[PDB]
């Protein structure tokens, strides 16, 4: 923050210019198509727009950065959320009621089926982690 | 430095310019206390994991570090002796030496930190903002209204950051990850998520509450 | 008090589970309901669907008693 | 009245199970674990057998699962 008040050193509009746009790091070709410019109306214009450009982007930047906090805030929220289900499926027995479901969802991968087969797989796989004693509501779907 | 003692942390967090303290529950960790007397109370803890190897193994030791240097000094020669310690800055650890106890190599002060420190203050008081949401509503983790009478009359981001990151209470891993981010900016982005992440998990602790009494 | 405790853990489950992304409903479900609002079909035939559609609800996952219900 | 006295009748059969609760309190997961290495077994089965003893640390007339389990 010490060469915002060192432009004063510099008061014609090129040498303000030429160190503001060499000051600020971006690509070497964009550098490099100012220094291919000798009439200065085209080149300001040109680096007024680059310098909104990347206003605009770090804006967007900031912006995208805030819902994405939002989305990993749900994304945490679905994670305790299984964390309550898998300690309940725990305290009634460790690692599940016989450690089955992680040997299940292993063989529904490493067993190649077709993919809407697979979604069904995947379907009466979520159907289960709701029961896994009693009468058939985890039994019929395991055999199955 | 020059092999600092390093006390096996007891499920503790130590940021910098925090004042932390630190126990012992072993006869190994018992010297690390009164070397650190011997050391003119200028040490570098390393963080250790959740409860670690029963003797002191110096494989859960972390990327960095952070100098302290002690404010309460609690002579208790009982098998827990109470060391708070206020930290000054993270540091990188070299290596580590086999123990027990173990030791622990770092480097100077970390002395850099990025700029913008006007934006880092305006977030700040936007931290400020999210805790007095947060202890509010979290009236459930039993943690004292005193931690937001300390917020005031801050004359630095990095230690309100620190304050607030370790004032909260969730998984030692996220505010280890706190420390181990040499970044200052990035440190309060973290800390914000971690806090909504928190608040969230409290709203539908309420929700699924009402939820199971309907169901009843 | 165990039967109790227990009884409590499974209604917390329970209630978790009807708040667990909803993964059973829409997916094993509404994609059937969608099927009904989108073909062009007379009324009566509609009021039909709705009828059926409104006597689910029920697990016909362990109930033979809706399986019906879903093939009809 | 009815419901809570059979309830209350099977409850009482299952405090009255102390003959299973003795074995439980000292032979299941401590003779048990010694069994493995005082008899003839196989490598597999004695490690099977030794899941079996972590599938155990709860009580027996709990969960049919750690019921099934010291059964097996």
């Amino acid at each position: 923050r010490y060469q915002l008040e060192a432009v004063k050193g510099t008061s014609d509009p090129a040498m303000l210019a030429d160190t503001i746009a060499y000051h600020a790091t971006w690509t070497v070709a964009e550098k490099q198509e100012i220094l291919e410019l000798t009439d200065l109306e085209a080149r300001l214009k040109k680096v007024l727009g680059l310098l909104s450009r990347d206003l605009e982007r770090f804006e967007l930047d900031k912006r995208v950065a805030q819902r994405v906090k939002e989305q990993m805030d749900t994304n945490q929220r679905e994670y305790y959320l299984r964390e309550q289900m898998k300690a309940i499926q725990k305290e009634l027995g460790g690692e599940d009621g016989l450690s089955d479901l992680e040997a299940l969802r292993k063989k529904i991968e490493e067993v190649g089926m077709p993919e809407a087969v697979k979604t069904k797989a995947l379907k009466e796989l979520d159907r289960l982690e709701r029961m896994q004693q009693g009468s058939p509501e985890a039994t019929v779907a395991r055999t199955y | 430095r020059l092999e600092l003692p390093v006390i096996p942390l007891r499920n503790t967090v130590i940021l910098p310019h925090t004042t932390t303290p630190v126990d012992v529950g072993r006869a190994k960790s018992k010297r690390a206390v009164e070397e650190a007397m011997g050391a003119d109370r200028l040490i570098f803890l390393v963080a250790q994991r959740d409860p670690e190897v029963d003797d002191p193994a110096p494989d859960d030791l972390y990327t960095w570090g952070v100098q302290a240097v002690v404010k309460q000094a609690m002579r208790l020669p009982d098998g827990t002796l109470q060391v708070m310690v206020e930290a000054r800055a993270r540091a990188q650890v070299t290596d580590y030496i086999p123990g027990p106890y173990l030791r622990a190599r770092g480097e100077v002060f970390s002395e850099i930190f990025p700029i913008d420190e006007a934006v880092v203050r305006v977030l700040v008081e936007e931290l400020k903002e999210a805790f007095e949401k947060y202890v509010a509503n979290h009236k459930s983790l039993r943690l004292d209204r005193y931690q937001l009478e300390a917020v005031k009359g801050t004359s630095d981001p990095a230690m309100l950051a620190d304050t607030i990151a370790y004032h909260a209470t969730w998984t030692v891993a996220e505010k280890q990850e706190i420390l181990e981010l040499t970044d200052l900016e990035a440190r309060l982005k973290k800390v914000l998520g971690l806090l909504s992440r928190d608040l969230e998990r409290f709203e539908l602790d309420k929700r699924v509450a009402q939820r199971v009494k309907e169901q009843m």
